[PDB]
């Protein structure tokens, strides 16, 4: 549902621009009965100091004498900006709540959920990469281990990943100042083989 | 910028016998002697072409002007204009110099526009304002006019006959709205 509405309001704004008659104004000639059209001679009269006088980013604000008859009736565009804006956002980031993705990572304007992207690319291949990679590589290990006689086992690596580096770090911070146990005993606890 | 006409329009080009039969002809009774019929149209030519802007017999001005207004232009105010005669420039004192060259008269109903050929147009001495002399107007007889504005004619100056002063009495193609179509539309109020 959320695609087909961030689809819509997406083609809503571009259809908007496509087809939408804004005037900058009207000039009325009802004329001296109720209605009454203006002679051909009288329209490219009127056209030529429309045209030459009064459009233009040059002629913004001429006095635009109305004789008896003729009026100027400015109209406006009343919804201007966002036809749509935060239902699309909002869609646009229910799209990104099901894959897994957190807003940051795409782009999403919005909230600040996560604070500096070290916890927001921590979150993320975390919560949907190696759940979700974990899972085909496993199946993997399982098929192509039909092929060859031994049993393989195929997993990701969750290290010389440059995500899980705040994870580390402060693992490395941990043992590290743990001063008691000795050196033999704290690279068995960060997969490095004593020496 | 005055204005002022060569010569008026001599009453034998005007329709006194025409207006009669428009005023008392078909329903009525077949009043009063050509002196006050006469009278009575031209004060109703001359009321339609100050709202339209218009001359209607085709006689003769002089515009006399001090300034252009732009150098490839100066609009001419009464409307229907052929064969500008000439454009004289005089000095000061004023021995009355012609100029023959430099211009086009573009007959146009919209905007009768005088239009100097290039970007330069004839300047004008100090004190010595330009004057120029066209024959403005539809044609020289009755018969040459648009027949709705020589009908609102009638219908004005059979109201300026059958009613004396200012008294009491709106159809659909009336006086106003037949001159609504040969008045002139501009919506220039501005500095050019």
């Amino acid at each position: 549902v959320a695609l087909d509405v961030h689809n819509a309001a997406s083609a809503w704004s571009k259809a908007l621009l496509d087809n939408a008659a804004r005037p900058s104004g009207a000039i009325i000639y009802k004329g001296a009965d109720g209605q009454g059209v203006l002679a051909p001679e009288q329209y490219e009269r009127l056209i030529f100091e429309m045209e030459t006088h009064h459009q233009g980013a040059r002629n913004a604000g001429r006095p635009m004498l109305l004789e008896g008859g003729l009026d100027w009736k400015p109209m406006g565009f009343s919804p201007s900006d966002m036809e749509f804006h935060e239902t699309k956002a909002a869609a646009a980031r229910e799209i990104a709540l099901a894959f897994g993705v957190p807003p940051m990572l795409i782009g999403i304007p919005g909230d600040a959920t996560y604070a500096n992207y070290a916890e927001a690319n921590r979150a993320f291949y975390r919560l949907t990469v190696l759940p979700l990679l974990t899972r085909v590589s496993a199946a993997l290990a399982w098929w192509l281990s039909g092929y060859l006689g031994a049993q393989i086992e195929l997993k990701p690596d969750l290290d010389q990943v440059p995500a899980l580096a705040v994870e580390r770090d402060q693992l490395w911070a941990r043992i590290g100042a743990a001063g008691f146990l000795s050196n033999s005993e704290k690279r068995v606890l960060l997969g490095l083989p004593p020496t | 910028m005055m204005l002022n006409e060569v010569t008026a329009v001599p009453g034998t080009a005007l329709p006194v016998a025409e207006f009669r039969d428009h005023l008392r002809l078909g329903t009525g009774f077949a009043g009063a002697e050509d002196a006050a019929l006469l009278s009575y149209l031209r004060a109703a030519i001359a009321a339609i072409e100050g709202r339209t802007a218009k001359a209607l017999i085709s006689r003769g001005f002089r515009l006399a002007l001090t300034a252009w207004r732009w150098g490839d232009m100066q609009t001419l105010p009464i409307a229907p204009v052929a064969t500008v005669t000439a454009l004289r420039l005089v000095d000061a004192a004023g021995v009355e110099t012609p100029v023959a060259a430099g211009w086009r008269l573009v007959p146009d109903m919209a905007r009768p526009r005088i239009e100097a050929l290039g970007a330069m147009l004839p300047m004008i001495p100090t004190g010595g304002r330009v004057e120029i002399d066209f024959t403005a107007g539809f044609g020289a007889s009755w018969s040459a006019l648009p027949v709705d504005l020589a009908q609102a004619v009638f219908l004005l100056a059979a109201q300026y006959y059958e009613l004396r002063h200012d008294g009491a009495a709106a159809m659909p193609f009336g006086v106003m709205a037949l001159i609504e179509r040969w008045r002139t539309v501009r919506v220039l109020g501005g500095r050019p």
